[PDB]
């Protein structure tokens, strides 16, 4: 009557599992997340240059 | 909570395909409407009082 | 809206890694000695020709 | 697709009213007659929607009532075998390099870099399109 | 049968879709995440050298603890090679059962040990904190199959 | 369909029944898929000590010695990261 | 009677000699047909057009640095002083027929050469075709390589050139001296005075054309023999073991597909001499120590040893009366890079410990630690090859010469970690994307279930299924999956009429029929040898 | 002005404002439960944890069946 | 692997079923050729204001086209268009032999414009007229060889459809390809025709 999950959500993962994917990604999901990162990196770029 | 608009309706990280379900879809808020089955009449009722 | 991917699954792909690529190459000018672009965004015509 | 062919329906009349306003307040009351580029602009904007109009109202005609297209269609209606969407794929990537060598090469005016960028844009397109049809190797 | 007190509704599929009120959590575990994050820790690697899955229970095992604890790890994905350490601290009791395939591999020895960690740390006042000390024992002294 | 599954019986001889495991690494026993991070970090630091060092040169230019200085820094910054967490045992 | 005569020719063969069990033996030798494995077979076919166009070459090529007015054909090189070796090089070029084809196909050979040389170690080295059986013959391999690299060094040096000459100054010339105990003994001993001692060229004409291409074919020819004798390892696969070979028989298949590659490879060769132009030296005016050009580079195979050069950060140091140049520093560097290459096999079973006899390879993803080390080498031996082209990516593509330089000194130890790092977790990744592949079965169109909106890929396994729709997951065996249906039985049988028109449908159907026999025959076949031997 | 008031404003104004809304913020009782003490009593539900460290034959559910408890020892202690 | 867990004789499919619903590729790729038509339409623009800034001779003295070579080129791109659509008849029957033939008489007339327009383009060259050489030989040059690079494109695709039908079996997924491949070159026909009334006729 109880469900046995873990302490904790797993925090990274194992490695190599993330390399491939963006390579060979064709889940929107994770392109969306890609696009999210790399945009936010070309916000900090560009807003060093209004610095 | 209560939100709305379909993207709700399934695990938080969401499942490879994006869902395992798909609940009634009547209005612009599905997840709602599946979360809160007793609102669906308040939401019909009041939505041209305005 | 309820679907499990996009239309072109392997084309929003492309638009990413286009994004990205393209992205970098036009930072690139600050590599070169004369540096960017000079003129502003916008770019007019006499102040871009040769 | 009534609705979606009808989107662009209304986008097209508010695109061809809009060049054909410009071009005649243009052709008069501007200081050199028609303007010539936001007349084109407008008019091929015009064209684009009519075009996507057109062929979703074809669509729409062509097909009946889809389950998503009706209201209180129930998931079992359109519960189903949905088409083939590409799983992974790591061409799309190849693709962008080629493209971006192209790029580069047209930037920096190396007309080899050219050439080689579209070799690679040719090579990399034809596995992205080849991908899921390379029969097994036949040895 | 009845779902979460509010907004958690039961789907077309056997999922529960549940909602929680936006300023609050929903694991609302009494712990800090830094040492839920160890105890997982502990129980995902440090465990991995015994083969066997650890798990921890620390609701209350009311009545006779050993036969609550018997079937607590019964409800474990596969008993079959599991160490099961169950502390109840509204009864102030430990109690750690093992699967068939956990026989012999240094388990029973390391039993008393694991408890002893637990007790101590417990009395210390660290019920986290004797957990992670529990488990790392056991998980040494249990042997892969 | 037309595809035969792969039996596969290569001659294996450290044991790997310490270092990687196959939950980290699913093909350890297949090959050599562990290395010590000890060596990592002192590649790092060594990198780092080799950048540092050839801002000593006969280089009148500066933005070039604080492009090493950079480089460094960072690759000095992701050993200590590394090692911390380690020690703390990947922890924050 | 060509059936007589081969008859009777055959039965004097085995009556003067008795070769049938060795002929028979040569014959039914099985070789495993990976592509990966014909790499070395393109160096092998390299070095036979080198061999063959160099013989054409000595015909006409004079060696030596005795002065001379040209006088020749070529109008821009008239009158200028220039060696009898720059002279009859361009006698090559233009006076002699096809002689400029002759010697573009044979540079182009070289180059093609050193490239499948390094393409073939790349193989090998991620493959593990090197560990304990077959380590000898890497060794052996990295000599071979080594000697490439100075054979092509020499042979473009060989026609006194204002751009081979420049080279040969600065490195034959300047890390020869700059070597602190022996260092100007050695150069004069090469050159037999100082730097334009007019014995340099004669010197590297016997070393190019005689005593390095010697000992390289002495070495092929031991590489060659230990290939053959020690069984070519191969991938493993369904019916393939540490214990045997599968693949194709020498005589009907092999034999006829690697002579047809060896012509296709000379004819790519061919190719290239006409219509790529490959050393114009008539362009790069004769060797004169006051002249230079801004390119200044040499073959792409020492372009790595030039950019060390480069990118060194000119520390010298200077003992009591004594000084220690810059050269030394690349010279020792040279030397440990040949001498990791060549230990490698011998280091890497001291570090993992594997002394087992290997004859099945390991794919590179199996190996995580040694394809990142190889990947890093090879980064690093990129970004010293495009160092030593600095100046040309700098001329073209618009970065300063000093941002250029900057680059490869700090990518040389910044550039080795990322890519070591990448290709570590790439090989993990792709371990897990062969899991996965193997515990769920190839992907395939989504389909929404019949009840609920649930959207499943609609995997195919590819194994046995278990009762229920998910099937029981696969062991790794070290083979490469299918990660695509494409590949599989799946959407593969077209009208095989022709391009434009169709075939009759009888004709068709046996053909396809046929087809579908012979697959399930060779699966069956392989499947059924795979059991007898494991079991 | 004051080039060195105008460095020292541009480089102090942002971190004192940081300095007082982290101070504002960041000193606020978080949404995660406190730690719970021994002496109080246990109100929270049951917590069975797992490690879900081997493998278990095939991901599917069916086909798992129930083998049965198969109990392989005990133990026990009071703190 | 019994049979198989996906009931499909073809790896890839149709990306849905096009009977009763749209077909995704052909949405797709009929929205690109109305986002081309607007590529064209800035080309247009440059072109439109050239002439109009352009002093009553709109073609300079030196240039002067060749309608003896424009109109064979513009009737045989319109062949090709009949004959591409015909190729798509074939394709929405499964006659797999008659789509390779259509499409490649197609493939062979595109070819034939394409090597007209390069005749054109060195014989204008020669007689003056140049991209640096004036701003109507320019505008002219950039949206008529715009125009040719699509065309190739267009060959590109041609070709590559044909070796996919080569190397897969006839299904809807290389029908549909097939069709969209068409649309394409329609365009591109449509896109010409407008231009051959604007630089030759209308001038
Ligand atoms: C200006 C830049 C040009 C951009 C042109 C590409 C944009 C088209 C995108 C919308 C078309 C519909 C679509 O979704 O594309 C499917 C597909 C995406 O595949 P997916 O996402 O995985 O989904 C499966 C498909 O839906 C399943 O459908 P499919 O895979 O079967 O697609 C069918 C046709 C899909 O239909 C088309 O895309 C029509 C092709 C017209 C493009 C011709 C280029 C014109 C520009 C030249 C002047 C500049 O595929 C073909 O068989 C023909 C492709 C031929 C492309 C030739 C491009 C070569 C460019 C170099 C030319 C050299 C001359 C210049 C010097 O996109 C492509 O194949 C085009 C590749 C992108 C090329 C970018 C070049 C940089
Ligand atoms: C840092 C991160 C940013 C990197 C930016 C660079 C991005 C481009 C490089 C990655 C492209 C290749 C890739 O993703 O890895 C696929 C591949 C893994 O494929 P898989 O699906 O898992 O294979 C499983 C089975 O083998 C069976 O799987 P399969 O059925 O799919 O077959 C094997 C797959 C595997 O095929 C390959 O591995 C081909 C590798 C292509 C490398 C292209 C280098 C571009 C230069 C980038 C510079 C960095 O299939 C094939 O396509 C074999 C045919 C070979 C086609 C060669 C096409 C050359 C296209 C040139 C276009 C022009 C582009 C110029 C820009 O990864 C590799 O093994 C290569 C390592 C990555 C290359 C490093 C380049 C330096
Ligand atoms: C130069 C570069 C160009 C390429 C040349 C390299 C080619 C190498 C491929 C090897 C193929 C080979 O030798 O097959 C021959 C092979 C000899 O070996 P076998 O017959 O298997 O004997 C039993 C095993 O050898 C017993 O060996 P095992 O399997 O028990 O393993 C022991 C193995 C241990 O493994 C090794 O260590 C082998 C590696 C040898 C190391 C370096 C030696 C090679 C140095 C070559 C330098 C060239 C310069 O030791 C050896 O067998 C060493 C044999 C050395 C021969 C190397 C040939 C080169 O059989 C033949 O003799 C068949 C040809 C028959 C010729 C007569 C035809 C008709 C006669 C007409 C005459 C005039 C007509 C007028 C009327
Ligand atoms: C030692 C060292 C590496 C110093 C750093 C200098 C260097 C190589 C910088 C990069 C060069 C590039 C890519 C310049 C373009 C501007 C730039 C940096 C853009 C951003 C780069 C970036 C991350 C872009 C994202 C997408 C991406 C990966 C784009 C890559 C684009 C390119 C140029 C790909 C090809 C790489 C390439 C060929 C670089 C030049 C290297 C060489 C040795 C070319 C040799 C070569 C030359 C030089 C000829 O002139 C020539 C003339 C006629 C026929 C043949 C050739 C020929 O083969
Ligand atoms: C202006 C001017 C002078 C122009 C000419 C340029 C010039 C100077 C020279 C080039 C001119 C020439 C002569 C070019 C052709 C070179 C040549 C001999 C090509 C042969 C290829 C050819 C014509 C094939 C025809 C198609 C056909 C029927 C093929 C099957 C029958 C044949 C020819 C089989 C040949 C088999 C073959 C390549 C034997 C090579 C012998 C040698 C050296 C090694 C054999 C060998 C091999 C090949 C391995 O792969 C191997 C792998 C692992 C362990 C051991 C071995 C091993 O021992
Ligand atoms: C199996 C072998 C296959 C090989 C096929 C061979 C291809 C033949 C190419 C075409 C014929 C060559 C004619 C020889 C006459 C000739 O040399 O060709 C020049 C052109 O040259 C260029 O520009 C390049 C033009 C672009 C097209 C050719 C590019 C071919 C490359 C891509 C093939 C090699 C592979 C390289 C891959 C690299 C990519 C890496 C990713 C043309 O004159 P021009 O243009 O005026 O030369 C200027 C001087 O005058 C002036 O001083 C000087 O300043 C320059 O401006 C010079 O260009
Ligand atoms: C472009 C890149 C540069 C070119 C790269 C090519 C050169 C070769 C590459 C890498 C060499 C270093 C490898 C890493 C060495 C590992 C060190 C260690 O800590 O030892 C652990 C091992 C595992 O033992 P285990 O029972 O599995 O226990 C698991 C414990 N965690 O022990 C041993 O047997 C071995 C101990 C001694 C090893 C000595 C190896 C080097 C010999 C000198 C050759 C020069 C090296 C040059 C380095 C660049
Ligand atoms: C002149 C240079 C070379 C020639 C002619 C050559 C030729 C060959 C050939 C034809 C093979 C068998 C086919 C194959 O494995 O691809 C082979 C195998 C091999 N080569 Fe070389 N190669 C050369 C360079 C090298 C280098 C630089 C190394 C290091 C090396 C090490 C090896 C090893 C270890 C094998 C055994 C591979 C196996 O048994 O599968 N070789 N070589
Ligand atoms: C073994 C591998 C060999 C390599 C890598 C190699 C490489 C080269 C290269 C790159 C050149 C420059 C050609 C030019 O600049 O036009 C050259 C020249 C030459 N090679 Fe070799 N070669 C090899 C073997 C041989 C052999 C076996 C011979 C004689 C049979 C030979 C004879 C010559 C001659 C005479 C020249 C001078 C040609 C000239 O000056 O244009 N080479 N070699």
């Amino acid at each position: 009557e109880l469900e046995a999950r873990r302490p904790f959500p797993e925090r990274m993962g194992p490695k190599g599992n993330l390399i491939y994917k963006l390579i060979t990604t064709t889940d929107h999901k994770l392109i969306g997340i890609m696009y999210c990162v790399v945009c936010f990196a070309f916000f900090l770029v560009g807003g060093l240059m209004a610095l | 909570g209560y939100g709305n608009s379909l993207e709700w309706a399934t695990s938080c990280p969401p499942p490879r395909h994006n869902f395992t379900e798909l609940p009634r879809i009547r209005s612009e808020r599905p997840a709602f409407e599946l979360h809160y089955p007793h609102m669906v009449e308040r939401m019909r009722a009041e939505a041209h009082v305005g | 809206i309820g679907a499990p991917d996009v239309a072109f699954p392997r084309l929003n792909a492309l638009s990413f890694w286009l994004f990205l690529f393209g992205a970098l190459i036009a930072i690139a000018g600050f590599i070169t000695p004369g540096g960017a672009a000079d003129f502003g965004w916008t770019a007019y015509s006499p102040l871009t020709d040769a | 697709m009534h609705i979606e062919a009808r989107l662009f329906e209304i986008l097209t009349a508010f695109f061809a009213l809009a060049a054909v306003v410009y071009a005649v307040l243009t052709a008069m009351f501007a200081t050199g007659g028609v303007e010539w580029a936001g007349t084109t602009a407008l008019v091929l904007t015009t064209g684009l929607t009519l075009i996507t109009g057109t062929f979703f109202r074809f669509v729409a005609r062509r097909l009946d009532t889809r389950p998503e297209d009706y209201e209180d269609a129930e998931i079992s209606d359109g519960a189903g075998e949905l088409g083939f969407f590409a799983p992974h794929s790591w061409w799309p990537i190849l693709i962008s390099l080629s493209f971006s060598t192209a790029a580069v090469g047209a930037a920096l005016w190396l007309p080899w870099l050219i050439a080689a960028g579209v070799a690679f844009v040719i090579t990399s397109v034809c596995g992205l399109v080849f991908e899921y049809y390379w029969g097994p190797e036949k040895h | 049968e009845l779902d979460l007190p509010y907004g958690s509704a039961l789907t077309s599929s056997g999922r529960i879709s549940a909602v929680t009120e936006p300023g609050e959590l929903s694991v609302h575990y009494p712990f800090p995440t830094m040492d839920l994050v160890v105890l997982d820790d502990a129980l995902k690697y440090g465990s991995r050298a015994a083969k066997a899955r650890f798990a921890v229970y620390i609701g209350p095992l009311g009545a006779d603890t050993a036969a609550t604890a018997r079937e607590i790890l019964a409800n474990v994905p596969t008993p079959e090679n599991a160490v099961l350490l169950a502390v109840s601290p509204d009864q102030r009791a430990i109690e750690v059962v093992y699967g068939a395939d956990v026989k012999g591999r240094g388990i029973e020895s390391a039993a008393p040990l694991g408890v002893s960690a637990a007790a101590a740390s417990f009395k210390e006042g660290n019920l986290i904190d004797g957990l992670i000390s529990a488990v790392r024992v056991m998980s040494a002294g249990v042997s892969p199959a | 369909m037309s595809s035969t599954q792969d039996r596969s019986q290569l001659d294996p001889e450290v044991e790997r029944h310490t270092g990687v495991d196959v939950e980290d690494v699913p093909s350890a026993e297949w090959g050599w898929s562990h290395m010590p991070i000890g060596v990592m970090h002192i590649g790092g630091l060594l990198s780092a000590a080799f950048l540092l060092v050839m801002m000593r040169g006969n280089h009148v230019g500066h933005v070039e010695d604080w492009f090493l200085i950079g480089f460094a820094a960072v690759i000095v910054a992701l050993v200590g990261r590394n090692w911390w967490l380690r020690r703390r045992g990947w922890i924050r | 009677d060509f059936a007589k005569l081969a008859a009777a020719q055959g039965d004097a063969i085995d009556s003067r000699y008795h070769p049938s069990a060795a002929v028979r033996r040569q014959l039914n030798k099985v070789f495993p047909t990976h592509w990966s494995f014909l790499l070395g077979e393109i160096a092998l076919y390299s070095f036979i057009i080198l061999l063959l166009t160099g013989v054409w070459l000595t015909l006409f090529f004079d060696p030596s640095m005795a002065h001379v007015t040209y006088d020749g054909v070529y109008q821009p090189l008239r009158g200028v002083q220039m060696s009898r070796a720059y002279e009859t090089a361009l006698d090559i070029s233009f006076e002699v027929r096809g002689g400029l084809f002759v010697r573009q196909v044979h540079h182009w050979a070289a180059l093609m050469f050193a490239a499948s040389i390094m393409v073939h170690l790349a193989r090998i080295f991620f493959t593990g075709a090197f560990r304990r059986p077959r380590e000898a013959n890497w060794v052996i391999g990295s000599l071979l390589l080594i000697l490439a690299m100075f054979e092509g060094f020499f042979g473009y040096s060989l026609p006194d050139d204002l751009l081979s000459g420049t080279g040969i100054r600065a490195a034959l010339s300047g890390i020869t001296m700059g070597i602190p105990v022996i260092g100007t003994w050695m150069h004069w001993a090469l050159f037999g005075g100082d730097f334009p001692g007019e014995i340099l060229i004669p010197r590297l004409y016997a070393l190019h054309i005689l005593l390095i291409p010697g000992i390289i074919l002495a070495l092929i020819g031991a590489h060659l023999a230990l290939v053959w004798f020690q069984k070519h390892t191969q991938f493993p696969g369904p019916g393939r073991t540490e214990t045997n070979v599968v693949g194709v028989r020498v005589m009907p298949v092999f034999a006829v597909k690697s002579g047809a590659f060896f012509a296709m490879i000379t004819g790519v060769l061919g190719l290239m001499g006409g219509l790529l132009t490959i050393n114009p030296i008539w362009n790069l005016g004769p060797y004169k120590p006051s002249q230079v050009s801004a390119g200044s580079q040499p073959d792409f195979y020492m372009m790595w040893t030039d950019g060390l050069i480069r990118l060194w950060p000119a520390w010298e140091f200077y003992p009591f009366g004594h000084t220690i140049p810059q050269g030394v520093w690349v010279a020792v560097g040279m030397g440990l890079v040949f001498a990791l290459l060549i230990a490698y096999p011998f280091i890497e079973k001291k570090v993992t410990g594997d002394d087992a006899h290997h004859n099945l390879l390991q794919r590179p993803r199996d190996v995580p630690v040694r394809t990142a080390i190889g990947s890093m080498a090879i980064a690093l031996y990129l970004l010293l090859t495009f160092a030593c082209m600095n100046d040309i990516i700098a001329l073209k593509f618009h970065i300063s010469l000093n941002a250029t330089t900057w680059i490869g000194r700090i990518g040389m130890v910044v550039l080795p970690a990322i890519v070591y790092f990448v290709a570590y977790r790439w090989a993990i990744s792709l371990q897990r994307s062969d899991r996965e592949v193997l515990e769920h079965g190839v992907e395939t169109g989504i389909i929404k279930r019949l009840p609920h909106g649930a959207y499943v890929e609609l995997h195919q396994p590819l194994g046995p299924v278990d009762e229920h729709g998910h099937p029981i997951p696969l062991e790794y065996a070290g083979a490469p999956l299918p990660k695509r249906m494409n590949k599989l039985g799946s959407g593969g049988a077209p009208g095989t009429g022709s391009f434009l028109f169709p075939d009759p449908a009888v004709e068709h159907e046996a053909l396809t029929e046929a087809a579908h026999a012979s697959e399930h025959k060779s699966l069956t076949a392989l499947k059924e040898h795979q059991d007898r031997i494991h079991g | 002005m004051s080039t060195a008031l105008t460095h020292g404003l541009i480089g102090g104004v942002p971190l004192v404002l940081f300095a007082v809304l982290a101070l504002i913020f960041l000193t606020r009782k978080g949404p995660h439960p406190d730690t719970y003490k021994m002496s109080d009593p246990w109100t929270h539900a049951p917590i069975l944890w797992a490690a879900e460290e081997p493998r278990e034959h095939g991901h599917g559910g069916h086909g798992h069946d129930s083998h049965g408890v198969v109990i392989g020892g005990g133990a026990s202690g009071k703190w | 692997m019994t049979s198989a867990v996906g009931t499909s004789g073809t790896a890839i499919t149709s990306r849905v079923h096009s009977l009763n619903r749209p077909n995704m590729v052909s949405v797709g790729t009929i929205v690109w050729l109305s986002s081309e038509l607007m590529f064209f339409a800035g080309l247009f623009a440059m072109y439109f204001t050239a002439r109009a800034q352009a002093g009553g001779a709109w073609p300079p003295e030196p240039t002067e086209l060749n309608l003896a070579l424009a109109v064979p080129v513009t009737l045989v791109l319109i062949a090709s268009s009949f004959t591409c659509q015909m190729g798509v008849f074939a394709a929405e029957r499964g006659d797999v032999f008659g789509l390779r033939r259509w499409y490649v008489i197609t493939f062979l007339m595109g070819l034939f414009f394409v090597l007209g327009q390069g005749y054109e383009y060195i014989h204008l060259v020669e007689h003056g007229t140049t991209i640096p050489g004036s701003a109507y030989g320019s505008v002219f040059y950039l949206a008529t060889g715009f125009h040719g690079l699509h065309v190739i494109g267009g060959l590109v695709a041609f070709v590559l459809l044909l070796a996919r039908t080569k190397m897969s079996k006839f299904t809807p997924a290389q029908a549909t390809a097939a069709i969209v491949v068409s649309y394409y070159w329609h365009f591109v026909d449509i896109v010409w025709i407008a231009l051959f009334a604007t630089i030759y006729f209308v001038r």
